């Protein structure tokens, strides 16, 4: 009957994941960067986005 | 006799730079008439440092209005101390610059500098010696970070020697106010450790706090944020304008300061701050001065100084006090925690006391502050850069009139280099 | 943060202040049509 | 100094305006019949000496029986007679004989009156284009006109307020026709396109707002309300001023994506916000409901790139932040990695105006939410795939051809729109 | 900043509801127009004219009750979205509740949850009025509640919600759904109340003179329970207690979270102008076995934890000589593994009184908390009633043509009678 | 000039010791606005001992207010002394307590040390000279049980010599008003063994027994029972601040009280108590003083001290007396009893003799006991403990918020170890 006891005394199953705990007055950002956007991305070659000139 | 000129750019710098001639016009007694209404002397025999005269007893204030929106120019012409600025002065742009920096620097930021120089020449040739430029603005913004700093590099390139001081606002960290905030905030002030020798960054989310959770304000405005930064503007510059008896002026704010021509950024502060709720329950002491001076809670800058380690301090205390348990006390702040402070320099300290208190308290304190932790301002920055950078962004409002792309790669190699010039010491 | 020989405390567990209520995330049905139409709109008559 | 030009065309513009200057006229001390009974009416009124202010405005069609009550009714009194432009013959749901037979020829009256009401402004800063995107005078008219603005005057600011074909709710039969041959001119020649629907605006009206069967009206008086925070900086003081030319490099991080949304929260009945008190930190957080867009997106499925809030009234400006932040830390809005900033914010110093005996509720606070996001992608899919279903069997195209010139132009659709519709795909992968 | 969130959903939530909240607006000082003639705060927001904002949402998918609501007096105090009305009936029927009709009003009442529970910073839990008999009350609620739990996480639940009567009821498949209701309840819920509707019958007979009841009495004495529930939340007391601590001190397994209530001194408004009560005696009368709230006897059955909060002036002395002599007789019997047993309350505030009304003006007055053994037999009786039907399979094609199927009811019938075995095993001695 | 840092923790420790400022203020002549109203001249001398100065005249004590909920603040601020405080000392919560252990140590309450400290440093950094740290917890809840513990823990590591002065309720064996009150009890004095210097066990019912049957209330309310804990609170510090022929400081109660470093909880007290209605019948002398003082009835905890020994005696003679009485009769109590005092320590009794006595009364006293009885209650707190332990009663409601298994082991090992040590020098 102990292995019952045992089942009882879990305790429960969480559904909602605990928001962010967030420290104020430093340097640090609310959503980090996510690391593979900082030295990990590269240009596509169709990237032509220029500006735009006068008409000719 | 011994004179500063005061320059501002933009709307930051311009809505800045009017509570300080309302702070600084009360501490010398001027009403808005521009008449001297003071009951002393000693706010009266130094005055020409921040004023000119006229006829009939006018004290003209030595300011330079300039921004390519003339939008904040009717705010602070018909503002409550708006009616002493010169109107000679005001020089304005049609089309605004608008958070661009080439707007505000190369082709239309460029083209109101001939404008500009003219009155600064004529103000500093009206004065016995120069001492100081100082100039208010916006970090990231387009008309103060744009020609702000085409301004002091034109100051540069002609008065060599002058010390000048910038009193900017950075981009906070938490909640950001424009999208191109990083582009602006590294490109421009790569040019600042180049040509400036004194700069202050202060943020607003700590403003925000100092005025939240210490001076416990349920409705903190702009009006009543900007004079929290014109207290220590006013407060940095105390003892030219008054006696005392350990006196330093900015030039010996510079050389006990500045050790390396490169780490020259300072964080603001002010001591006295304190709710109307408890402003009873303290004492008006040197002790509880200093304490709050080391403190987080009375900073600018979202930099806390954990993070980093000090190099040099400078407080300018005004009012009637003591000197040795000033010193007793900064001795004891070496001495406490001294895991935060350089060993190889000795002292790390910079203390001024001057004579005259400001109205209301009986004494005040003025902190200023070099540390190893503003690196980590300049890495989040240069974060935000090159993440937004290698997807063109938002290159192309930039590219298109007169830039380059590798000048945002210079930029870039020149913050890597600051950030780890500072750990390196 | 851990720059010296000082640290902050770490909880060892989540706030209760932090199970807070999420923002804008449920899509309310259209109020225009027959395919897909609120309970709370007298319904105009499909022919 | 801060004066701007605004062409309304079409049928919706035209009546887009006749709502709007109702409320141009109520935010200043001008009477609906020109006179009164301060600088801050030189942005959309000029001024006469004898004390008539003359609108900065164009009204142009090529029907008379919608300006016929504009030049008979209540405010006959205050536009230019000549600026009352009228046309003949109707466009008639036709690109083609709208932009090339025409709507070609009516033009060298409207650029003139554009000349004439430039040559009195001396700090121009825009145009805002008041038509629709899927008829003959608003999708045909309106285009060349912004061909000929663009290849004029150069690096000018151009603003669409253009009413985008719903998914469902649709009176007209070539819309996708004459709603995609437009995108070849628009993105070449524009900076910023606020789309609006007429399903959307509906729903809004018929939940948020308490209006049965709403007329025209309604729908255009809520367009003249959000287009009337838009230039709320250029002409009232405020603390934080966002003027017009720095919108766009604000909303648009590249050329091709300046298709950007448009949201206005605090829009409600007289008897439903005074059981209400209406904080900062739950207007902004209304701009973010699916419920409360004027376009038919679905936002969870987007992935927002900028943005800008342009509060009027009194707002503090400390709960702004408060209230940025928190939807920071919420999950439910998410960014993209290469914009790790994501917000813009402008404070103004004047409630928003509300029309007297009107559906809205007087407030002190108003919040306009302009944002671009990948979820406008899906509202060109569907006319894609309306334009293949149709074009496959050469439906239309006998009415379009009749005027003179081929159906290249319909050819030249997929290939521009397959490449705005995988752009949109490109700039949205993550980092991988 | 110490919030409270309603929702009402079916009938028997919202006809209670309908007291509370004239209850709640006598106790402070709002007219039911709203307006005015500082600890409202946990009930009310305010207005810039000044009106009271009732955080509580009336759902049902029946229009008949909220639109009679709205045509009362009640229509300046409320705001019309959170008067949520509905087409077509729940039709009795657990599959109808929560999988076609009620399927899709969730993503309006939720929300307009999220929209109530933006405007306060001091959230705790969500105070759901139900019932376990029909569809509404229990299907709607089930799956709200279900994901109330992922929606919100580990802020509370109190559900105060009726049972079966164990020899009358009005629906016939109630014991054929109700089964169904507790299988969202053991993993999403904390604490759900447990009054039952022949026990106040009972009680409004022996201790009230009243004769032909109606569901005003019952409603207005289970609103009184529910209102001294927050009695500490919005006054001042000796022994304060909220609901963060409701959760622990009262629960002792997640599974075993379904106590009783119970208050003591319903005495007739005739016989209120001769005696006085006194704590002595007002703690006897809680555990006194027709005394109670549900029909079942509570010999049957040890005590766990008992939890009472004693109203008006009250003096912490004797509440101790009350528990004192309550642990020395032999018919109030505990379990072993507790030698500690109870829990103290003690507030300011006398209840108050409602004019034309049937309490009376008593000075202390106790609300008592309770879970026993006893209730098993309350589960097992209407386990046996469910076997009887599903042995010949009754009303089985009811469920299964809306959307249900029989595999469901196949991981349905042993979860309860796993339930019946964890209190057998928790009832034991050691 | 010698400092004395005051805390509160839990709604339980901030009403037993917010009364304590009221008896301390009027002692000192202070109004509660907080100016100098007094007859006298020598109450003034000490005064920075509990409080600070202002400007003007105005005095604020030191204390460091903390809670986990606002619902405190409301009251303890519109009390009879809630001016008198300092709004920047006032630490607080947002989330509920719920009386339980990962609320207090882990996860609420480990947020809230930080912010704690921050004040600590204020007021302990701002003093001339510091002996030690005074804190009001109960040990049968989740804010004083467990978040006060963490705090003696977040304090002692920051200044090991100073002395920690704790004051525990504990846990009645006739009367509990909380459920978990043996978890909240064996988690607590599991740490508080090792860390405070002395701990003063009061328990509610011997208290309230006192109340009842000496002094004759019919009807004790809670002031009246914080009171009578209070007059033993400003009792042991009264050499502090008064001058006195026999003078004994903090430090002197803690090197002569403990002969041991583990075994420091004493049993309090305080002679002259008598009821309403004679007080002006006769001059109280000092030959009926001890016999009030030595009785088992006048204890404020509930163990029988006839169940065992003592090991240190303490007398905090208040009042203006002579010296050879008042060893005479600690010689002839000595003398008197012997079963009740142990045999390897020679003087089992110390004396300290002040001068002033609280107003209302010409002479006073203040007892503090240190007796091997006190193990009894570890013995019914471990019983109760293991009643629910046998079979995981109430483990769901810890384990699931990062507690663990064993560590309830070990405290109940703690638990036996420390009824071994009294039980074994007996
Ligand atoms: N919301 C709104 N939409 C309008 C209004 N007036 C016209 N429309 C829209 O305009 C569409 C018709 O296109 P239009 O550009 O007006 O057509 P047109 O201007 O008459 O030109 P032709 O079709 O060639 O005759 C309809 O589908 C409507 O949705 C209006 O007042 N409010
Ligand atoms: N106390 C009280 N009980 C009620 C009231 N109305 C109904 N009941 C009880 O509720 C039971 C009926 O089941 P309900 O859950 O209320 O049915 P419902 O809420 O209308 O849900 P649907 O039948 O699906 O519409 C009956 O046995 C009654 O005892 C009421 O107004 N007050
Ligand atoms: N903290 C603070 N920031 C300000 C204030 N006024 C303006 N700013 C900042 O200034 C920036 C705008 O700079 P702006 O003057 O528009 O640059 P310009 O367009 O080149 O003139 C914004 O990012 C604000 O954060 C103020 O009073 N306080
Ligand atoms: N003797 C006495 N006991 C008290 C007083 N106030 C509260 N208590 C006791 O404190 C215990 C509850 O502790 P509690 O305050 O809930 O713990 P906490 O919430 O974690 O601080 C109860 O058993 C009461 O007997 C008081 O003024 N005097
Ligand atoms: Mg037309
Ligand atoms: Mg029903």
């Amino acid at each position: 009957s102990r292995k019952r006891i045992q089942d009882l005394s879990r305790p429960k199953k969480q559904w909602r994941a605990p928001d962010r705990k967030l420290f104020w007055g430093n340097q640090d950002p609310i959503r980090p960067v996510s690391r593979n956007a900082l030295k990990a991305q590269m240009t596509q070659r169709l990237e032509n986005l220029a500006q735009s000139k006068e008409v000719s | 006799m011994r004179e500063i000129v005061h320059l501002q750019a933009g709307q930051c710098g311009n809505q800045i730079g009017a509570k300080f001639w309302e702070v600084i016009s009360d501490e010398h007694g001027i009403d808005p008439t521009g008449t001297y209404h003071g009951d002393s002397d000693l706010q009266l025999e130094r005055i020409n440092v921040y004023y000119n005269e006229a006829t009939g007893g006018k004290y003209v204030p030595r300011a330079v209005l300039v921004d390519l929106e003339p939008g904040t120019m009717d705010s602070v012409r018909s503002g409550p101390f708006g009616q002493i600025f010169r109107p000679d002065n005001f020089v304005f742009g049609q089309s605004g610059a608008g958070n661009n920096w080439a707007k505000g620097h190369y082709t239309e930021g460029a083209e109101l500098v001939d404008s500009v120089l003219d009155v600064v020449r004529k103000e500093a040739e009206s004065c016995d010696c120069l001492q100081g430029f100082q100039l208010t603005h916006s970090l990231g913004g387009g008309t103060g970070s744009g020609m702000g700093t085409l301004l002091i590099s034109k100051i540069r390139e002609e008065y060599p020697d002058r010390i000048m001081n910038t009193f900017s606002v950075v981009p906070s960290p938490k909640v950001s106010d424009t999208v191109v905030e990083p582009y602006n905030a590294t490109l421009s002030v790569h040019q600042l450790v180049e040509n400036t020798d004194e700069t202050y960054c202060i943020d607003n989310e700590a403003l925000y706090d100092i005025c939240f959770r210490t001076l416990k304000l349920t409705t903190p405005t702009y009006g009543d944020l900007n004079h929290l930064v014109s207290a220590t503007m006013s407060g940095v510059t105390t003892c030219l304008r008054f006696p005392g008896q350990l006196n330093a002026d900015l030039r010996k704010l510079a050389v006990n300061m500045v050790p390396f021509p490169r780490l020259h950024f300072f964080m603001p502060g002010f001591a006295p701050l304190t709710s109307r709720g408890s402003q009873q329950y303290r004492a008006l002491t040197v002790p509880e001065l200093t304490q709050q001076m080391f403190d987080a809670k009375n900073m600018m800058a979202a930099c806390d100084p954990r993070h980093g380690r000090y190099l040099t301090v400078a407080a300018v205390f005004r009012g009637r006090m003591s000197m040795k348990e000033v010193d007793e006390q900064m001795l004891n702040v070496q001495n406490k925690n001294s895991s935060y402070f350089v060993e190889w320099i000795p002292n790390n300290v910079k203390t001024a006391v001057c004579d005259i208190p400001p109205r209301g308290l009986k004494m005040s304190a003025t902190f200023i502050g070099n540390s190893t932790a503003i690196q980590e301002l300049f890495k989040r920055i240069s974060e935000q850069f090159t993440a937004m950078f290698r997807r063109k962004a938002f290159l192309h409002w930039y590219t298109g009139e007169g830039m380059d792309e590798m000048e945002f790669t210079e930029a870039e190699s020149n913050m890597n280099d600051l950030v780890s010039e500072y750990q390196q010491y | 943060v851990w720059v010296g020989t000082w640290r902050p405390h770490r909880p060892r567990g989540p706030i209760m202040a932090l199970y807070s209520s999420p923002g804008p995330k449920y899509l309310i049905p259209p109020t225009t049509g027959f395919v897909k139409h609120t309970p709370t709109k007298l319904r105009a008559p499909a022919y | 100094m801060r004066e701007c030009i605004s062409i309304h065309v079409g049928q919706a513009g035209v009546q887009i305006g006749n709502a709007c200057w109702e409320l141009y006229c109520l935010e200043h001390g001008i009477q609906p019949d020109g006179q009164m009974p301060d600088d801050s009416f030189n942005t959309f009124f000029s001024e006469t000496g004898a004390g008539k202010h003359v609108p900065r405005a164009v009204f142009v069609d090529l029907e008379p029986t919608v300006v016929d009550e504009v030049r008979t009714g209540t405010y006959r009194q205050l536009f230019h007679p000549e600026q009352l432009i009228t046309g003949k013959e109707d466009a008639a749901n036709n690109y083609a004989r709208g932009h090339y037979t025409i709507g070609k020829e009516i033009v060298d009256l409207v650029l003139d009156r554009i000349r004439k009401l430039a040559d009195l402004c001396t700090g121009l800063q825009g145009f805002l284009i008041f038509h629709s995107f899927g008829g003959g005078t608003g999708s045909g008219f309106a285009s060349l006109l912004m061909e000929r603005l663009s290849v004029d005057y150069g690096k000018k600011s151009k603003l669409e307020f253009a009413i985008y074909p719903a998914p469902q709710v649709s009176t007209a039969v070539v819309e996708p026709y004459n709603s995609i041959l437009t995108t070849h001119t628009t993105l070449e020649h524009s900076d910023c396109a606020f789309m609006v629907d007429n399903e959307a605006i509906y729903d809004i009206c018929r939940r948020n707002l308490d209006i049965e069967r709403p007329t025209y009206t309604n729908l255009n008086r809520l367009i003249g309300q959000i287009v009337s925070s838009i230039t709320a900086s250029l002409r009232f003081d405020g603390a934080l001023n966002v003027d017009l030319t720095e919108f766009q490099t604000n909303l648009v991080p590249y050329p091709r994506i300046h298709f950007p949304l448009a949201t206005y929260a605090p829009v409600i009945s007289a008897e439903k916000a005074y059981h209400e008190q209406l904080s900062v930190a739950e207007i902004t957080n209304a701009c973010f409901e699916p419920a409360n867009q004027m376009v038919k997106c679905d936002p969870r499925h987007g992935k927002y790139m900028a943005c800008c809030m342009l509060y009027r009234g009194d707002v503090v400006p400390k709960d702004v932040n408060a209230a940025i932040a928190t939807i920071k830390t919420k999950r439910t809005i998410q960014f993209v990695d290469w914009c790790p900033t994501g917000f813009k914010v402008g404070i103004n110093y004047q409630p928003p105006t509300v029309v007297p005996g009107g559906d809205l509720a007087k407030v002190q606070r108003a919040v306009c939410m302009l944002s671009n996001t990948t979820a406008i992608a899906e509202a060109w899919a569907r006319l894609d795939h309306k334009l293949d279903l149709m074009y496959a069997k050469r439906a239309f195209v006998h009415w379009y051809v009749g005027e003179g010139m081929e159906e290249g132009e319909f050819s030249e659709a997929r290939e521009d729109l397959a490449a705005l519709e995988k752009d949109y795909e490109e700039v949205g992968v993550d980092s991988v």
